[PDB]
């Protein structure tokens, strides 16, 4: 049930060429970022 | 005084809502513009579910621009490492239309929480539970003209909105990032799986 995120979410929000999804999980939209291999943190601004 | 609406997350009274299970969350309180309630659930043994819009309650935990009532207090939760440990899990039960928050442990100050795993919820129930971890507050600068942060705007009623917030950059001294959706520097941006759902960008705004 994941949803591709809006154009300034997918410009903008996830670093480090991580990927933007959005899960609906209580009626508003919880937004994540798919981090690429060696990175952690909420926009996967952080390597391991 | 201004207007602290109670909201329910099923039903409208407090009989339509479950019993709190050990550690849930049994109220959100939403401070972006006026403050609002969101009862989850009821105390079970004989407490209440706190309801002021503070933290100095010692029930409460903060995050952005929520706060999350608990049965007990607080202190006896453990803080969280970064990156690795969970703060709260998220569980919904379609059928009762009920959205369950464990928490585990509080998140550190300067932190911010996001989703981080998933994992089946177990082998009688349906579906998946969200563990959520926490980050510290980003050192990043704005690039010029990038946006410094991201606002999503459910209009619940025609007068009371449910936002969540993205802070992506720290502005230049000398400037601002808007904190709500109306302020100047701000561009609305689509509205995102519902009508009633929009998106908007803020900028850094001199002064
Ligand atoms: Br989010
Ligand atoms: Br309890
Ligand atoms: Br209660
Ligand atoms: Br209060
Ligand atoms: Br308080
Ligand atoms: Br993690
Ligand atoms: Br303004
Ligand atoms: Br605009």
């Amino acid at each position: 049930p994941t949803y591709k995120c809006p154009e300034t979410f997918d410009a903008w929000y996830c670093l480090n060429d991580a990927h933007c999804f959005a899960v609906k999980i209580a009626d508003l939209p919880v937004y994540s970022c798919e981090c690429a291999i060696g990175f952690m943190g909420q926009r996967c601004e952080y390597k391991e | 005084d201004r207007d602290v609406r109670i909201l329910y997350q099923v039903g409208d009274s407090e009989e339509d809502l479950p019993v709190c299970a050990p550690n849930a969350v049994c109220s959100k309180i939403d401070l972006y513009e006026t403050p609002w309630i969101e009862r989850q659930c009821r105390c079970p043994d004989g407490r209440t579910c706190p309801s002021s819009l503070g933290v100095e309650d010692g029930h409460t935990i903060a995050d952005k621009t929520r706060h999350y009532k608990m049965c007990q207090p607080v202190h006896k939760l453990p803080v969280c490492k970064h990156f690795r440990d969970y703060t709260w899990t998220l569980t919904t039960a379609a059928e009762l239309n009920v959205t369950e928050q464990i928490v585990h442990c509080r998140c550190p100050r300067n932190s911010v929480t996001y989703l981080t795993k998933r994992e089946p919820i177990g082998n009688d129930s349906p579906g998946y539970r969200y563990l959520f971890a926490c980050s510290p507050l980003t050192r990043l600068r704005c690039q010029r003209k990038q946006p410094c942060k991201l606002f999503t705007v459910r209009k619940r009623q025609e007068f009371l909105d449910e936002v969540n917030i993205n802070s992506l950059c720290q502005c230049p001294k000398g400037h601002r990032c808007p904190s709500h959706h109306t302020q100047s520097g701000v561009i609305a941006g689509e509205s995102f799986l519902e009508d009633n759902i929009q998106t908007y960008s803020g900028y850094c705004m001199a002064n």
